């Protein structure tokens, strides 16, 4: 019965029946990432903030004298 | 259509009365045995194999013949004398059925030496049967011959019981496919299994007589069947590609 389904003309043995299924490619699939993959120093952040605030305070002093 | 035993014909037979069925040749030799004595009759052949026997030699034989002979005679003696030997010489022999059609065949190696006897063909995996000798030579397709025997047993089934009635046609279909080589290699083992399913499982002995020639063909010529399957793909697989 299975010979009626998968067998081909001139098949000599039942062990010669083809199998074509969903299969990985030869060599398999390539590897993948599994695990988790990953700022500025606080001195640098505080220095930039101090520079901006110092410029602001200088401008405040200048506009106060003009007023 | 045969009855099941028990009852037995000597207990309940024809018209419900005690009855014995005997062969013509069994009946006919009895007056000569009674007149000439039992010691004269038992002086021929081996022990438990006494007396004389009519032999019919047919097939590929130079002088086919119905001839009377002593029992326990060799096949080669019985064929070379009284029948002129095998057509083309003894080396042209392929196979011989020694006991009609219901017994398995024998190849050339067993035949050279075996005695035509009840207790000698049985040990050679055959039987004396009716002592009807059928000779085939090397020009014979032995699968075709046993296929025609399978056709005979399909045609002669009375159809009463399930294994004989359904399986003789199945054996004939499988053998017809095997003759052309349109089969698989494991279908030979399937064929042996189907003969073992028929044999010993029926009402009468025609089922056994239908299984036995195929068993002998498989046993002594499985290589021929395998070669017939393999070489058929030299004319069937050229169209598949
Ligand atoms: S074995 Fe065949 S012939 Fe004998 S009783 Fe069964 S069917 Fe009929």
């Amino acid at each position: 019965t299975e010979v009626l389904k998968r067998g081909f003309p001139g098949m000599k043995s039942v062990k010669d029946m083809p199998i074509v299924q969903d299969a990985p490619p030869p060599g398999g699939f390539p590897t993948i990432r599994i695990e988790r993959r990953l700022g500025p120093t606080g001195v640098a952040i505080f220095a930039g903030l101090a520079a901006i605030m110092g410029y602001g305070f200088y401008k405040l002093h200048e506009q106060r004298q003009e007023k | 259509k045969p009855r099941l035993k028990p009852p037995f014909p000597a207990g309940v037979g024809l018209y419900g009365c005690p009855t014995t069925v005997t062969n013509v040749e069994t009946v006919a030799v009895s007056p000569t045995i009674l007149r000439r004595g039992p010691e004269w009759f038992s002086s021929f052949g081996r022990k438990n194999n006494a007396g004389t026997k009519l032999f019919c030699i047919s097939g590929h034989v130079n002088r086919p013949v119905t001839v009377e002979e002593e029992m326990s005679i060799p096949l080669k003696e019985l064929i070379e004398r009284h029948a002129g030997g095998v057509r083309g010489g003894w080396d042209n022999l392929l196979a011989i059925i020694p006991g009609g059609s219901s017994v398995p065949l024998l190849p050339k190696k067993i035949c050279d030496g075996v005695l035509m006897d009840f207790d000698a063909l049985k040990e050679a995996q055959s039987g004396l049967g009716t002592a009807a000798v059928i000779v085939m030579d090397k020009s014979t397709d032995v699968i075709d011959a046993i296929a025609r025997l399978s056709y005979f047993y399909k045609h002669e089934s009375c159809g009463q019981c399930t294994p004989c009635r359904e399986g003789t046609g199945w054996l004939y279909d499988i053998m017809t496919r095997m003759k052309k080589g349109d089969a698989r290699l494991e279908e030979i083992d399937m064929l042996w299994e189907i003969t073992k399913q028929i044999e010993g499982h029926t009402i009468c002995a025609l089922g056994d007589a239908a299984a036995w020639p195929v068993q002998g063909l498989i046993r002594h010529f499985r290589g021929e069947m395998e070669e017939r399957i393999k070489s058929a793909g030299g004319k069937k697989k050229l169209a598949a590609t």
